[PDB]
């Protein structure tokens, strides 16, 4: 079940990669018996850095950015939301 | 379909 985690931006960012769909909407899908519109997932986690230290794992799905639910959101829409924050990032991530 | 480094 999803966990809420805080990543503190270092000089070189949050140290993880997001990958997902380019266009809005998409098929409803179930993770751990729970239904969602398509989510972006963490495609890479920089070892020993920021996101890693925060507990984010590769293949984690991103459910919320800073408390904003982002299911069904496009890739551009999500990465924008992350980069909005000055100092830090609060992620609601979901493992599989 | 697309990736970003953040």
């Amino acid at each position: 079940s999803p966990r809420v985690v805080r990543i503190v931006k270092s000089e070189s960012g949050y140290g993880f990669n997001v990958r997902g769909q380019v266009s809005e909407g998409g098929q409803l899908r179930s993770i751990n018996g729970e239904l969602y519109a398509p989510l972006q997932h963490v495609s890479a986690v920089l070892p020993g850095g920021a996101a890693d230290r925060a507990g984010v794992r590769k293949g984690d799905r991103i459910l919320e950015v800073n408390g904003v639910n982002v299911e069904g959101a496009t890739h551009k829409q999500v990465v924008d939301l992350i980069r909005a924050g000055e100092k830090e990032l609060i992620l609601t991530v979901l493992s599989v | 379909e697309s990736e970003s480094k953040v």
